[PDB]
RNA sequence: AUCCCAGGCUGA
RNA sequence: GCUGUGAUGUUAAGGAGCAUAGGAAAUGCUACACACCUUAAUUGGUAAUGCAUUGAUAAAAAAAAAAAAAAAA
RNA sequence: UUUUAUGAUCCCAGGCUGGUUUAAUAAGUCAAAGUUUAGCCGGGAAG
RNA sequence: GGCGAGAAGGGAAGUGUGUUUCAAAGAA
RNA sequence: ACAGUUACCGUAGCUGUAGAUGAAUGCUAAUUAUAGAGUAUAUCUCCUAUGACACUGCAUAACAUAUAAAUGCUCCUUCCGCCAAAAAAAA
């Protein structure tokens, strides 16, 4: 049990534990390989609406898709979306795992 | 954010106390008849010896102490910091005041092997020869492995 | 680990006194507009890239909860691909196949000493 | 298997000392002769590969 | 020095090494992993980036990323490396662990140290499951009057 | 092909073993003056070097020649016997 | 006034030499270059044996003397070196056995770098020795120079200072230049099978030593 | 260079070139390089004489013919322009 | 040419 | 016995301090890391190195109980 | 006989190379040439 | 006695420096 | 890549505005946040909640990549770092 009446004893109990200058001591920062500069964020109005992730997929292949079991598989659209893979590109990227090599 | 920081340093906090608190009750004691100064004196602090066994309330503070308390204490180098830290390592792992190599050979002499210096069996022979199959002898030193087995 | 760890604390009321702030609601007090881009560059995000290949953080380690040792079953690679784009209709060709390494006119793989180039992997982005 | 497991640590507990050397020195020695050992089974494999 | 490898051996340099260059910036400091000759300058000339080592890190525990294969070829090759390096292939398991500073032989009172924390962790556990039979998030307990308590289990 | 050792030799030495040493006599540059001009407060700024035993004395002044230089090298010069 | 490296000057039995106008190869344009063969001047250092230690030796005629040529043979037991001890002993200390000490060198004792860490910690606390017995003398220059061969030996030294008890308790090698002669402290011991005549006992003290 | 300092080696009055009317405040000034330039002086009322040092800044002047150069105000012997908000 | 060599070999 | 002689020729291609010119071109450290040199040896050592001040010319200074992960819908 | 308007003869001035992110259907390598820890190189002398 | 030691060089050089493409074996 | 340049159209320059510097100058700040309420007076209002709603960039605060021009005078450099396994402390 202690209590924090000012910050300066909050502070005494939050810091670290002493150590050389000459070590590192701070941790390097996370970079995200899609905003490694800019981190983009809202600054126009509405500035909460709701903002979904879309990565295309286009076409993996461009040549005929025989039927895996009995889904169709081939490709139907140009608009799915990667990070909402649908059944059938799910059940594709599923059987690569198990494929024999 | 800021109460899982909170909960986080105070389990670690906890964590570095029990720590502190077995060390220190396992600290290893020094010879009969030697304090502080004694040990100061031994390692040949030299200057200041006295202050900084008065700095240094007893032995298991002086075992345990961190080299930021080291420097903090008036006086010392960083020359006489290093040696004290050395010594006191030594003395923990029990390779001084004991430091000579045939007491390095009397106190950490390995012992004997289990099998070792027995006469040869059939079966031991059975045995060396499968290791020798398994181990294929041709390649590189097989009797770093056959010797352990 | 944590778990593993585990403790039960005690807190108090006077524990929780800067837990808690003055305001009702949190936002961002700077926008992230770069007023010198490639001094931003230079100063805050070259020096620590050490590779040019983009890559992401690892999925987490699957450990048998009775032992703790690893699972035989870890969770699958996560590759990143720059926009989305996850193919090449013309891929160039590498040497990096056999890094540090080279041909002889005997027929024979000789390494090669050379200082690496740090943008290889960015040549096309991937 | 014998290398990366835990027999190398008790082969090095178990390496014998010679006059003039630390207990470290004996067991880096040993310790050193594991590792010319490991160095050529990389060598092996890398080839066949 | 088998004839692959002799490229890796500088005249004016000398024979390979793995070792790490000092990376990042004042203050944030991380170090990169690389297979060099012994008289290169220590952020300069190497030969190949083998990985990178970092010990302080916002998750609090010391990452450690290497090519392993590539650690494998270099040790192959006859890459010297020092205690530090020795023992970072150790945890990793690329090579057998080297010994502590003063040697196995002379671990006794840290061994008992550890069983003694071994078992003050069991029984910090059997209390745990005292606990957890009943369970009580909020609890007072007396100073004059009586405060209340928050079990938080982190 | 390139050579192992350069312009150093493999010479023995004193205590019975061998080392590296440069080339004598000197690989000098006579195209440009001395650096810096006040090197001859502290040196011999016509320093000679000979090759002489006993009576017979050698010329030979090392000098940069035209390429390609090949496993030759940079440096040659003319046999001149006295 | 500031410390400087003394003059540097030719050894005894030598002519003279002419010098160099400034100190090394480098001069001035590499401040930092030391030279192998420099003279250690600085305390905690030996001379360099035959090259800057035995400098030839000039007085004024008004204070030379008989003793001013013993000098070497008087140099104290940390700098006596072995032919030194050995010119005026019986058969030159051939037949006798010696034994050096290094418990007195001058860097275990002086200079900056005598106290640093050692491998092994401070110190806090019988011995078998190397033993060496001239059969072999010739002196090139008398009493601090000679060519000395004779046997080594593994020898057991004992409480008396320390006294050596068996000279030959390894047999090591019969013929081989004595070890660390060009400087530090030899203590020796007369044969056991000595002859009076050859090792002299002491002549008897006066009974009344009067004034 | 950003700025070169010069003495004032004249100061006078000149008359800008028409439709404008008026007195522009110039001098000529020999810059550090050893150059002699023509240099308005921006402002009301100034101090500067002969033997006069002034921090020189590029600024063009388009009355006075051939004036490129400006007084940077409140250094040198060059004080700052009085009851200015 | 004989100052040095903790460098060597030789002499019926 | 009485001057002297015995290798007795020592400081810039560097550093620091102070001035000159110029709009301007530079300051502190007890520095537990890396690397390097040395060794029989995590045996010993460093100031290359690493930290901090100013500079105003760059960042971070928003969001996830039990996790250190999570395009945070 | 050898060079020479594809610049001989013949002055003055300058070592070269790399640096990942990088908005706009301007990119799959930053796109004729702009860098910042670094890479390669840069005589000899105690006569 | 043994190893290491360039205040980490910009003082030479224009068809030069460097770059690009190659090549380099003891135990014969 | 937009605007302006005295009737209109075409040449043609010129003027302001972007970006990369971060080198000099002007004005300006700095030791970074001490402290922790209740009835903050009213109106309105089934997320009923000190909700609408309204001093806390206010915190474990942070503080970064490349550099070191020219002239003169004075002083300094001489005991560089390790190894005695450079036969040492020596069962």
């Amino acid at each position: 049990s202690v209590s924090f009446k000012n910050r300066a004893e909050w502070r005494a109990f939050m810091r670290l534990p002493p150590k050389s200058r000459v070590e590192p001591r701070r941790p390097i920062p996370r970079i995200f390989p899609w905003r490694m500069a800019h981190n983009p964020l809202p600054r126009r109005y509405p500035l909460y609406k709701h903002r979904t992730l879309f990565l295309p997929l286009s076409l993996p292949s461009y040549s005929p898709q025989p039927a895996i079991s009995g889904v169709a598989v081939a490709p139907l659209t140009i608009t799915t979306n990667a990070a909402q893979l649908p059944r059938t590109a799910l059940l594709q990227s599923a059987v690569r795992q198990l494929r024999p090599l | 954010k800021t109460f899982k920081r909170f909960i986080l340093r105070y389990k670690q906090k906890e964590e570095e106390a029990e720590d502190l608190l077995l060390k220190r009750t396992y600290t290893k004691p020094l010879p009969e008849g030697w304090t502080v100064l004694t040990f100061l004196e031994k390692i040949n602090i030299g200057e200041n010896a006295e202050d900084i066994a008065a700095a240094f309330s007893s032995w298991t503070d002086l075992a345990n102490a961190t080299i930021d308390v080291l420097q903090s204490v008036e006086g010392m180098t960083n020359q006489q910091r290093r040696l004290i830290v050395k010594h006191v390592r030594l003395y923990n792992h029990g390779l001084w005041p004991e430091n000579s190599y045939e007491d390095y050979i009397d106190k950490f002499q390995a012992p004997p092997l289990e099998n070792e210096n027995k006469e040869w069996t059939e079966a031991d022979d059975a045995r060396l020869l499968e290791l020798a199959a398994q181990y294929d002898v041709s390649f590189g030193d097989p009797w770093l492995y056959i010797s352990w087995e | 680990w944590s778990q593993k760890q585990r403790r039960l604390l005690d807190v108090t009321d006077g524990m929780l006194m800067f837990c808690r702030k003055h305001t009702r609601l949190s936002f961002k007090k700077h926008h992230g507009v770069i007023r010198r881009q490639k001094t931003h560059y230079f100063s805050n995000v070259r020096p620590f890239l050490w590779r040019s290949s983009r890559v992401l953080e690892p999925p987490p380690l699957l450990l048998y909860r009775h032992s703790g040792k690893p699972a035989d079953w870890q969770l699958p690679a996560r590759p990143f691909y720059r926009q989305g784009v996850s193919g090449l209709l013309f891929p160039p060709r590498l040497r990096r196949g056999f890094p540090s390494m080279r041909v002889n006119s005997k027929g024979q793989f000789v390494g090669v000493n050379k200082m690496p180039y740090i943008a290889e992997k960015a040549q096309p982005r991937l | 298997h014998f290398l990366l497991g835990p027999a190398a640590i008790e082969q090095q507990k178990a390496a014998k000392m010679q006059r003039g050397l630390t207990p470290y020195q004996t067991e880096l020695f040993m310790w050193e002769r594991q590792m010319r050992e490991i160095r050529k089974i990389y060598r092996a494999q890398y080839l066949q590969r | 020095v088998r004839h692959m490898f002799l490229p890796f051996y500088s005249k004016e340099r000398g024979p390979p090494r793995i070792r790490m260059q000092v990376a990042g910036v004042k203050g944030k400091r991380f170090y990169k992993i690389v297979a060099a000759n012994q008289r290169d300058p220590r952020d300069g000339k190497h030969m190949e980036v083998l990985g990178s080592y970092a010990p302080c890190t916002p998750s609090g525990v010391e990452e450690l990323r290497l090519r392993f294969s590539r650690i494998k070829f270099w040790l192959a090759a006859g890459a010297a490396f020092n205690s530090k390096m020795g023992g970072l292939l150790g945890n990793a398991g690329l090579v057998p662990l080297p010994p502590p500073m003063f040697g196995w032989r002379t671990k006794a009172r840290y061994t008992l140290l550890e069983s003694v924390m071994q078992k003050q962790e069991k029984l910090r556990e059997n209390q745990l499951r005292e606990y957890f039979k009943t369970a009580e998030p909020v609890v007072y307990r007396q100073v004059k009057k009586e405060e209340r308590i928050r079990k938080i289990l982190r | 092909a390139p050579s192992v050792h350069g312009d150093f030799c493999v010479v023995r030495r004193a205590d019975g073993g061998f080392h590296l040493v440069p080339p004598y006599p000197p690989r000098i540059n006579r195209t440009v003056e001395p650096y810096p001009p006040s090197a001859g407060n502290f040196y011999e700024l016509n320093r000679q070097f000979k090759l002489q035993w006993k009576n017979v004395e050698y010329q030979f002044v090392p000098k940069l020649l035209p390429r390609p230089w090949g496993r030759a090298g940079p440096w040659g010069g003319d046999l001149v016997r006295i | 006034e500031k410390e400087v490296p003394p003059p540097l000057k030719s050894g005894i039995g030598e002519p003279k030499k002419t010098g160099y106008k400034f100190p090394h190869v480098f001069f001035p344009y590499k401040s930092r270059y030391r030279s192998p063969h420099r003279q250690r001047w600085w305390p905690g250092s030996a001379p360099r044996f035959l090259l800057h230690s035995h400098p030839k030796r000039w007085a004024p005629r008004r204070d030379l003397s008989f003793a001013f040529f013993a000098f070497h043979g008087l140099k104290p037991f940390a700098e006596k070196n072995l032919y030194e001890l050995m010119h005026s002993l019986p058969l030159r200390g051939a037949s006798s056995f010696f034994w050096r000490e290094a418990d007195s060198d001058p860097w275990k004792h002086l200079g900056r770098k005598a106290n640093r860490l050692q491998a092994r910690g401070v110190r806090t606390q019988g011995r078998k020795q190397l033993v060496f017995s001239p059969r072999e003398i010739y002196y090139k220059r008398r009493p601090f120079h000679a060519l000395v061969f004779g046997r080594l030996s593994v020898g057991q030294l004992g409480a008396s200072s320390r006294v050596l008890k068996h000279p030959e308790i390894i047999r090591g090698l019969s013929r081989v230049a004595p070890p660390q002669a060009s400087l530090g402290g030899w203590k020796w011991r007369p044969p056991k099978d000595a002859s009076r005549w050859i090792f002299r006992p002491k002549f008897p003290l006066p009974f009344r030593p009067e004034l | 260079a950003p700025q070169k300092k010069g003495i004032c080696v004249k100061v006078r009055v000149q008359t800008p070139r028409k439709p404008n009317s008026g007195l522009r405040k110039v001098a000529r000034v020999r810059l550090s390089t050893g150059r002699t330039v023509l240099v308005y002086i921006p402002g009301i009322g100034h101090n500067l004489n002969v033997h006069s040092v002034v921090l020189v800044r590029g600024g063009r002047c388009k009355d006075v013919p051939g004036c490129n150069y400006k007084a940077v105000r409140g250094v040198a012997d060059l004080l700052p322009v009085k009851n200015r908000e």
